[PDB]
């Protein structure tokens, strides 16, 4: 489905304390209302397409119990040059930037409640094969509100990829939210999560999932759009959180309001 | 500071150049000195200080909401605090950015304008000619009346009504520039050019200039002499060039002010102090008087003005005949409406019997 | 004024501006390390045929926790020092890791002499790597002796840069001095070559406030006045800007905290003075500072009194109303009276008056008086011209 | 002392810094004239309304009820004597509407 | 168009000097709206034809 996003995407770019101030940056933002790709993860059919990191990636989702454990990041994806994994769980990453050799479903697969729902792990994918590798960190055994509490869905892990000159850059947030229903109108920023200077490039990114023919279709949706350069006027409040933004190339109305 | 402060380098580097800053320095220092002599000009125009008396038995007329009030603090016009509250827009200094007060306070100028106002009400326009004069209110109306050519009685045959009017009228404004601020458009367009001017001239500071960086501290630190020199010239010049362009433009914007200033003292001067003839000077409608009111930076005038209102025309004759010989009206107009032929002042529709008094003989009729 | 004598009045002068009182350097501790601290201290080190060669990179090459060892004897490089390695951030840095005689330690240092040196290990002719002797008898140490470690790689081909003696029966503490075994570690790096990803380490001083002081926080290095701030700002936002876009706030690295900076005060100076020959008493004063800092650099004073326009150093107050004759500013006034001395007083408006307003009496003139006044007014300047070439 | 090839940077820099130096000079004479010229237009005013006539704008011509007034030149400028008519002595009495 | 007429790279060049231009465009427009201000002023005295 070629969604349209609303008003998400927005990720404090700077550490700048800026208390009332209405800021303009030109940078590297996902456009307000652009369309983008909505992807149902399928529980024989399996929405796991390697897609192209144009330069800025943003993922977005409501799942729960983490089901998308986490990401592959590389140019060839085949040992050949160095690629990232980004498998988490509730304790900490093991980040892992290492001429790894992947397989054609390199993840744990933790298939419950599908084939016949008693317990297990089906398989350890994860890691596959290694030509070589080159550096590997493991984060903080922290806690985060991505494991499995339904209620109503709050955990919208949006999630900012970035690479620009060898740093990659991470931002998430966060946001509680009612509507079950497609990604409601709001406002709310990304605060970045993790840097890293590891200076490598990046073209093509793969989701990682945690022939199952006759089983009911997944329930599991998620948002992939592409940021572009543009500039837009941010509003930081009184306590240096921004409340509010606005893209000129929207619309004339943006445009004469960001002038 | 501004340029390069804190460095020795800033320094010789600066004298390679020679004098502009010390021919910026008058030229900054003459616009402030003007600026206090404008204030002078426009306000301090009276020898001595004149304080209204406790009676405000003004016929009527209603002085307070103009007048001062002991009560507040600052001695200023409900209006003026009024005007004080609805105006509105000091982190610069951190580059020699440094203003000076105004050498007067504005409880100074209020003062001054107290003055003036009791002065003319006390006095009429005699003050400005030399010592104040105590005369009734009433005397100084008939005085203008007679100034647009107006016969003293209707003012006393209609001075309730008059006060009434008045009143209502000053309440209006009163009401109107509390509702509505547009009105303070012009002292909020030059406060703010002023501010964006200041602000724009510290962003510059930003600006590479071609330099490989715009922090003066970096560029010591990485860069030895000569290549340290060969970026320091460059962006002392980019510099020096905003600098420039900053102190013109102040310089334009000076001048106009001061024809502004020069034209304000012209009409307190004459507006004021007396009751002038140029048409639409004294505002629109005919000139009868003013009041001004200090604000911040700025001035306000209430001209005072006659409207006709009602119309109810006649036929007119040139002159007239009485015994072959040709009569013409002293002042006024003859009129008829049929019936009768009257004579009345023009600016008001009075007639009158025609008789030997009002009018004048000349010549005979066939001409 | 370029002048022997000098008009009443007042006149501006140089400015003044409070020079900083010291200095201070305030940064967070000792960082992530680089995998420097196994290198030149570790239990084993790999095989002398087998010398190890470890990549580092994306991480801090922390000179503070290697240089804080004691037992080096001489530890400087040839182009480069350790104390102002804070601030060099490398590309990529090689660790060499082996065990070989301890006579054998130059060996390792470029331009050397002795052909059992490049036999296992070869000498680059562009070796940045600093050379670094310390003591490993302990740990290089065996009861028996260890031979395990040893020389044999004789090949006769010419060995290339970076392709890839035994007098003692083993490695014993009873070697003598100079001879028993040796460590040798060297931070082979080289700049220019790969993508910039390890950077310094940093050194921090005390605090202190309410001070003119050049502070370097982080790498901010610039002149103020420091005082407890509280501005809440958030958990990643170390600073803040104004309006102008300019640092106003600063949050301490080590302590979580928040403060301001106020640059110390300044502003210019000016004298006021009647005629030369009037006298030769003057008065000085500071625009738009305080009488808190004029003892900085006529230090005693002795009459000083504050003013909105700052505060007069020099000069008697007067408590009366005077016509304005020297200007000072927000309705102050200055003028040489009596023994002879300058005063200041509040300027006089003007005399007051209050006419007897009756609305029923009249003031008409019984006579006059004719007078006659001067206006000067400029008409024209000298005309100008001029030959650009 | 310079070849001219290098000497060229010296004399672009002295060539750029007087020319700067000139225009400046030639703004400040403009915006003098400028405001010379608004001063001898009021003088004219002043002169036409004050020494050919006798007007009735209020201390135009000086302090006090003016009456006529002089000319007389001077080095690139004017001076006007102003004669003006002004009560000296008061007294009072009792009036009626 | 003037300054670095239809050029990329001019453009990026000049981004470094500020907004000198931009403050020139603020003053000419200006000057037009003044051209403006002083026709009506100087003409439109009366509001009824
Ligand atoms: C010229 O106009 C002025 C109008 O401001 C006159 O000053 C007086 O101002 C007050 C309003 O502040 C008018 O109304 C008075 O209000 C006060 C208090 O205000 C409110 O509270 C009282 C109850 O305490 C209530 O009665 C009022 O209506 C308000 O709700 C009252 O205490 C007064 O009794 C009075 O109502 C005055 O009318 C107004 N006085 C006059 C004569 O207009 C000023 O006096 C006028 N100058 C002359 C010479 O007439
Ligand atoms: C427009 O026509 C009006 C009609 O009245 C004029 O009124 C004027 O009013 C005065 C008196 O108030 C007249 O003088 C005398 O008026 C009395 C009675 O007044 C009216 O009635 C008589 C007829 O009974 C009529 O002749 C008057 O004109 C008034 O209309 C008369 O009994 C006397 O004979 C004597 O007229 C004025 O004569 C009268 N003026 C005129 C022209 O009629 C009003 O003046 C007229 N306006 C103008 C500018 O001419
Ligand atoms: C660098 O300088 C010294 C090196 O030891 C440390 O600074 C101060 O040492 C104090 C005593 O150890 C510490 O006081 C304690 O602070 C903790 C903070 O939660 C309290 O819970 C506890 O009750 C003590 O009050 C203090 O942490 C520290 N303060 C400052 C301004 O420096 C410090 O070394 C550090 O040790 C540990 C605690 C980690 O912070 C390391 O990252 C670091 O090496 C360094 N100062 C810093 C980071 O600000
Ligand atoms: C930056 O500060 C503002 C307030 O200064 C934060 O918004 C919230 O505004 C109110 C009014 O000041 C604060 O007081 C009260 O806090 C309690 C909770 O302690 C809350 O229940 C009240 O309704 C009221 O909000 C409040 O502390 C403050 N923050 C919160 C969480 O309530 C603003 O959130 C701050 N920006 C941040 C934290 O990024
Ligand atoms: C959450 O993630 C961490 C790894 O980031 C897991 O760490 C495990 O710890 C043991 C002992 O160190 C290792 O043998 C395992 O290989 C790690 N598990 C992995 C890599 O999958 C941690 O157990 C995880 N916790 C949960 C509840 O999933
Ligand atoms: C006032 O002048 C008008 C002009 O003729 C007289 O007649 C009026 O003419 C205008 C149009 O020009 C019409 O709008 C009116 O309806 C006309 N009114 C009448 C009564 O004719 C008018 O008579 C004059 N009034 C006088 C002399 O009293
Ligand atoms: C000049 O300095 C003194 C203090 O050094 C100012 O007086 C007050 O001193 C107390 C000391 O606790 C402060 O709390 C006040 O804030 C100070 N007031 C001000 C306005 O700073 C004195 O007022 C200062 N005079 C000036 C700035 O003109
Ligand atoms: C006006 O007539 C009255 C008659 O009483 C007098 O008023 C005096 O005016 C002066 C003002 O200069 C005051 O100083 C006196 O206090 C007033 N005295 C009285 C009794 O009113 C005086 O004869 C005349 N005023 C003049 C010439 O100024
Ligand atoms: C995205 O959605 C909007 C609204 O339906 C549509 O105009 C646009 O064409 C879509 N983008 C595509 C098809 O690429
Ligand atoms: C396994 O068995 C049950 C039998 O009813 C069936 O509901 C389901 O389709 C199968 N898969 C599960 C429980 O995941
Ligand atoms: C892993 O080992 C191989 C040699 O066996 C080496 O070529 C490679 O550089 C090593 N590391 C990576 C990231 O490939
Ligand atoms: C200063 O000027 C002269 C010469 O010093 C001297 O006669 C005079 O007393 C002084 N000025 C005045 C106004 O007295
Ligand atoms: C003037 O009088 C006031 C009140 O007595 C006093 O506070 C002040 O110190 C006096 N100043 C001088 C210069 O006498």
């Amino acid at each position: 489905a070629y969604t349209n996003s609303f008003t998400r995407g927005v990720y404090y770019p700077d550490k700048v304390f800026r208390s009332s101030v209405l800021h303009s940056t030109q940078d590297l933002f996902l456009p307000f209302f652009s369309n983008v790709t909505w992807f149902h993860a399928i529980h024989k059919r399996f929405d796991n397409p390697v897609l192209p990191f144009n330069d800025g990636v943003y993922f977005a989702s409501t799942e729960k119990s983490n089901i998308i454990r986490g990401w592959i990041f590389g140019t060839t994806l085949d040992s050949k040059t160095q690629s990232l994994l980004i498998v988490n769980n509730a304790t900490n990453v093991v980040i892992k930037v290492c001429e790894f050799q992947f397989c054609n479903d390199p993840f744990l697969g933790v298939y419950y409640h599908k084939n016949n729902k008693s317990w297990m792990e089906s398989e350890f994918r994860v890691y596959s094969s290694a030509n070589n590798c080159t550096f590997e960190y493991v984060s903080q055994p922290f806690l985060m509100d991505l494991e499995g509490k339904q209620g109503n869905f709050k955990n919208l892990r949006e999630f900012v990829f970035k690479n620009i000159d060898g740093y990659f850059k991470i931002y998430s947030k966060h946001t509680p939210i009612n509507l079950v229903r497609d990604l409601p109108q709001g406002f709310s920023a990304l605060e970045p999560l993790v840097d890293l200077p590891i200076g490598i490039n990046i073209t093509r990114f793969q989701t990682l999932l945690a022939s199952s023919s006759g089983w009911t279709a997944g329930a599991a949706a998620y948002y992939v759009g592409y940021l572009q350069p543009r500039t837009f006027l941010l509003k930081y409040n009184e306590n240096g959180t921004i409340t509010d933004a606005v893209d000129c190339a929207l619309d004339p109305l943006s445009e004469t309001k960001c002038t | 500071m501004y340029i390069c402060g804190d460095s020795t380098e800033c320094s010789n580097l600066l004298l390679q150049y020679g004098s502009f800053c010390t021919q910026l320095n008058r030229a900054l220092t003459g616009i402030a000195v003007e600026q206090d002599k404008n204030t002078q000009e426009v306000f301090a125009q009276v020898k001595q200080i004149y304080k209204t008396p406790p009676i405000k038995d003004f016929g009527g007329f209603n002085f307070s909401q103009i007048l001062p009030d002991p009560s507040k603090p600052s001695k200023r016009s409900f209006i003026e605090d009024l005007l004080f509250n609805k105006v509105t827009l000091c982190a610069q200094k951190f580059n020699g950015l440094t203003v000076l007060p105004p050498l007067l306070t504005d409880e100074m100028i209020a003062q001054y304008t107290s003055a003036l106002l009791a002065g003319t009400i006390t006095s009429g326009w005699t003050f400005g000619a030399g010592a104040a004069l105590q005369i009734p209110f009433a005397m100084q109306m008939a005085y203008r009346f007679n100034g647009i050519g107006v016969t003293q009685n209707v003012l006393y045959e209609n001075q309730k009504l008059i006060a009434n009017q008045f009143n209502s009228a000053i309440g209006k404004i009163q009401d109107s520039l509390s509702s509505t601020a547009s009105a303070l458009g012009k002292l909020q367009d030059v406060v703010n050019q002023n501010a964006q001017a200041l602000n724009t001239l510290v962003k510059q500071l930003s600006s590479n200039f071609g330099a490989i960086s715009s922090v003066l501290n970096d560029i010591l630190s990485r860069l030895d002499p000569p290549e340290a020199e060969v970026q320091i010239d460059r962006l002392i010049t980019g510099r020096l060039q905003s600098l420039q362009t900053y102190v013109t433009q102040q310089l334009i914007r000076a001048a106009e002010i001061r024809a502004s200033a020069n034209l304000a003292a012209t009409k307190m001067s004459e507006c004021v102090l007396g009751q002038s003839k140029r048409v639409d000077f004294c505002g629109k409608g005919y000139h009868l008087m003013s009041f001004p009111q200090s604000a911040p930076h700025g001035v306000v005038f209430l001209h005072v003005t006659y409207v006709p209102a009602q119309e109810k025309n006649f036929t007119t004759a040139p002159a007239i005949c009485h015994d072959g010989k040709a009569h013409f009206p002293r002042e006024g107009v003859f009129v008829s409406n049929g019936t009768h032929w009257f004579v009345t002042q023009r600016n008001f529709y009075e007639p009158q019997i025609i008789t030997t008094d009002n009018t004048f003989v000349s010549g005979n009729c066939d001409v | 004024l370029k002048s022997f004598t000098v008009e009443k009045g007042i006149y501006q002068t140089s400015n003044f501006r409070v020079q900083p009182t010291e200095s201070i350097v305030r940064f967070p501790n000792i960082t992530n390390l680089c995998p420097f601290g196994e290198v030149f201290n570790a239990t084993r080190f790999a095989s002398v045929y087998a010398w190890n060669r470890k990549r580092i990179s994306n991480c801090v090459a922390d000179y503070s926790v290697l240089y804080n060892s004691a037992s080096f004897s001489t530890f400087k490089c040839y182009g480069v020092s350790p104390t102002k390695l804070n601030d060099l951030c490398f590309t990529n840095v090689y660790a060499d890791s082996f065990v070989i005689r301890g006579d054998e330690v130059r060996q390792i240092a470029p331009g050397q002499t002795g052909k059992i040196a490049d036999y296992n290990y070869k000498l680059p002719d562009d070796f940045t790597g600093c050379v670094i002797a310390w003591n490993s008898n302990n740990l290089d140490s065996k009861v028996g002796g260890n031979y395990n470690y040893l020389y044999r790689l004789f090949r006769k081909s010419n060995l290339k840069p970076f392709e890839r003696p035994l007098q003692s029966y083993g490695f014993q503490p009873t070697n003598g001095v100079g001879y028993q075994p040796y460590r040798v570690v060297v931070l082979s790096f080289e700049l220019l070559h790969a993508p910039a990803t390890v950077c310094g380490p940093k050194k921090s001083t005390n605090l202190v406030k309410n001070k003119c002081v050049n502070f370097n926080f982080n790498g901010l290095t610039g002149t103020g006045v420091l005082t407890e701030s509280n501005k809440k700002f958030l958990p990643f936002q170390q600073f803040g800007r104004d309006i102008a876009d300019t640092t106003d706030a600063v949050r301490d690295p080590q302590t979580l905290e928040i403060l301001d900076i106020t640059p110390c005060s300044f502003g210019g100076v000016s004298v006021i003075t009647p005629g030369t020959n009037t006298s030769n008493q003057v008065a000085v004063l500071y625009q738009g500072v305080n009488c808190t800092e004029v003892p900085v650099a006529y230090s005693t004073g002795s009459n000083v009194f504050q003013t909105r326009a700052g505060c007069l150093i020099g000069a008697e107050h007067v408590n009366n109303s005077y016509e304005c004759d020297i200007p000072i500013g927000a309705g102050i006034c200055a003028s040489y009276q009596t023994s002879q001395s300058i005063i200041a007083y509040t300027m006089s408006l003007g005399a007051e008056n209050s006419v007897a307003y009756s609305n029923n009496s009249i003031a008409i003139p019984t006579n006059f008086t004719i007078s006659v006044t001067t206006e000067i007014l400029p008409v024209s300047m000298t005309k100008t011209s001029v030959d650009c070439t």
